[PDB]
């Protein structure tokens, strides 16, 4: 069925104020706590930090506009069912019958390990990590972590164990429909590991710092998956 | 633009070339390039159907 | 246009966005 | 190079599609591209001058 | 009067080195006073610290090269009469009567409001900013503000409004000749909002921060501008 | 001696290996001590911080990988002469008996300058730089060195200072074999000191600091080469 | 060449090296 | 890609007009330029070279 | 191919990739 692009470009920014709409309501709603979310946030590396040691901000508008970066993305965090329906009706009529039978249970399933991932992070990975990393410094340096850096790290880890917490259920699930198969998965093991060094390479920036904290969750939980993928 | 640094370049080329081997890394990045090539060739094409049609939307908006 | 075209037409276009840069696309 | 980022990028094509429209950030796309064009082209041109120019200098300094 | 490429070399060497003497000049006559300018470029955020809380310097460099770096740019501001001149002396041939009538006025009245933004900046909007970034910090978070950084902050702010101070006389001085009317500005109203998004992304870095901090104010001093624009 | 694609890259391959395996062995060997060999990089800036100042991180990962990253580096550069032996491997084929009369003794004698250079940096450039850096702060800032900083701002020294100091030597080996003559080294110096802008440009982040910091050093010891070359 | 085509061009130039880098204008 | 900077690119413009002068900057502008199109004109053929082998190779590895 | 070419071009599109990226390569 063709449509003018005019039609499409309609029905594109229909989607788009709804989703826009969601975020903007939802951060105007959490605004307000934005120094009590971010106490939320920080409470893990507060309680590893060695004694005398605190958090600090060495930018002028950090104190307030690092809170306020950290409830917008909680905004976009809590309204992803909002988005990826308008992601989904906008490509619905795109999808055929065999693609639906897909994309449908990728799209459910997604949004629930997500939100795993930040659970394990915040509840496990950040206390372990939190106690370790605060406590080798080298002797005379004072571990005085900046709002603003401790932000990207954070986001860094959700986003990295929110995604490669979907690899694993992504294989399995294309091992079930017949996509792929785990002897196949055996033999493309060493692209995947050149693979995951590719996409950790364009999604972060050019530290190799922040290519390795991305593509090791990749690959590692790519095994993991094709483990699973001989129980099925 | 996607921020690529020459040190993770060169670690790609070099994990590719110890893992993937001599034979193999030719082809692989033969592969990639013809994924680039046909990246582009699909955008070529599209933007001139969407030039086509914005043309199509002129003719009916100005009689209109 | 049909709406399979469009989405994987602006997937495209922002593709070599994202490895040639904005100034490739008007080119 | 002028730094462009992907979430910028993605935020004028937003605000511009919610704000000059459909009907209307297709013609600006298309509008600023053709100022590119124009911009790419003087350069072009501009190029050829002063390399005819530099051949000429050449001469005269070879002469003298 | 067409001339030889050399000729036009020959000019803007000439002028550029008039400019660059200028910076050279006023930098060797402030540079021993560095400490002393930064004293007084810090002096509002100081004054609104909290209990306990000073400036850092978190780079090894910083303690020498901050204070260098912002008499430098102190220097570009001083010497910005005399680069304008310059400007104007080898653009003033490619000017036609007509253009002329508009750069004269420009570059007098943009040299005036960009000072005035600055020191509108410093004594009205530094007060009142720090007074509130420095002080809505989350609990346990020590206000540490490094001088590198801070410095960024104040250039750009000093920028910032220096350069959207002019927009509102340059629209209404476009009014008064009649390349524009105030009627065509109000139409041409959204492509403006969608125009300070794309300005900014290109002159400033890939932080949406520093695109809106240049957007805004870009968009709100135009709508000033066609404020003033009916009464003319 | 024509060969296929797949012999180099055997060959490559091969060398690429022997380059790996001698870092990672250096680096295991050397990783229990990260903490101790950053103190040794950190001393002379600790022996010149002013009383009340420490170093600090302001990173949360800083504290364990910036002492993993320096002790990375170290191995890159204790490794240097079994790597420059597997690129001389490498690239001896290519070389005409020519060509190798002059890539010989550029290998070796770039190997020991660039160790000279840096232990010529650590201890007389950082005693007396550290010393001067740290106490020049503007009055009411605190030097409060990051970590991750002061290793980039070490590193930067100690490749610029390596490096450039190959730079005189290769010009009096130039000199002498004739490849190069003092008087056309004279006549190319408004292009070197141009070139040098170049050079510091790519090789650097596009803050004019860091050029400086490369072009510099390169131009001087440019000179000063030029100078040797007379007495030859 | 005139001055205003001298500086006409070099704006050309330089906003095409914002736009497309240096390499684009040595193309 | 090498990170440029418009500063830097600008410094490096004004100091060379300063100090190379009107008549010896263009000159080095075009050589630098001829360069850059040595190394692309370079690329390009080498990436025939390897494209070619690269099907040979086929050839040779399908048979046996 | 001999060694030196082999060298040679690689260097090539090595400083090619550092001034137009690793796209104009694939181009």
């Amino acid at each position: 069925d063709t449509q003018p692009l005019i039609t499409h470009l309609i029905e594109l920014r229909k989607r788009l104020l709804n989703c826009i709409i969601a975020v903007i309501v939802i951060f105007l709603c959490l605004v307000y706590f934005a120094n009590d979310i971010y106490h939320l946030v920080s409470a893990p590396l507060i309680k590893q930090l060695p004694q005398g040691s605190t958090m600090i901000a060495t930018d002028v508008a950090s104190p307030f506009f690092t809170p306020i970066k950290l409830t917008f993305m909680v905004s976009l965090i809590l309204s992803a069912p909002v988005i990826l329906y308008q992601v989904w009706a906008f490509i619905a009529p795109a999808l055929y019958k065999h693609e639906r039978r897909l994309v449908v249970p990728l799209l459910v399933s997604s949004s629930l390990l997500f939100y795993i991932g930040m659970a394990f992070a915040y509840f496990v990975v950040f206390p372990l990590a939190f106690g370790f990393l605060a406590n080798t410094a080298p002797e005379g340096v004072q571990v005085s972590t900046d709002i603003a850096s401790y932000l990207s790290f954070v986001m860094a880890l959700f986003m990295a164990f929110g995604v490669s917490f979907e690899v694993p259920v992504a294989i399995v699930l294309l091992c079930w429909m017949g996509i792929t198969s785990p002897e196949d998965l055996r033999k493309k093991r060493p692209y995947v590991l050149v693979g995951a060094f590719v996409v950790g390479m364009l999604l972060t920036p050019p530290d190799v710092f922040s290519q390795t904290l991305l593509a090791i969750p990749m690959y590692c939980l790519f095994e993991i998956g094709v483990f699973f993928s001989r129980f099925y | 633009m996607f921020d690529i640094g020459f040190s993770e370049l060169l670690l790609v080329f070099i994990i590719g070339l110890v893992v993937l081997g001599p034979q193999r890394l030719p082809v692989a990045v033969k592969t990639v390039a013809g994924w680039i090539r046909a990246l582009r060739s699909l955008a070529t094409t599209v933007q001139n159907e969407l030039t086509q049609e914005l043309k199509l939307q002129e003719f009916q908006d100005s009689l209109k | 246009m049909d709406r399979r075209r469009f989405i994987k037409g602006s997937m495209a276009m922002a593709a070599v966005c994202g490895t040639s840069g904005i100034a490739s696309l008007f080119s």
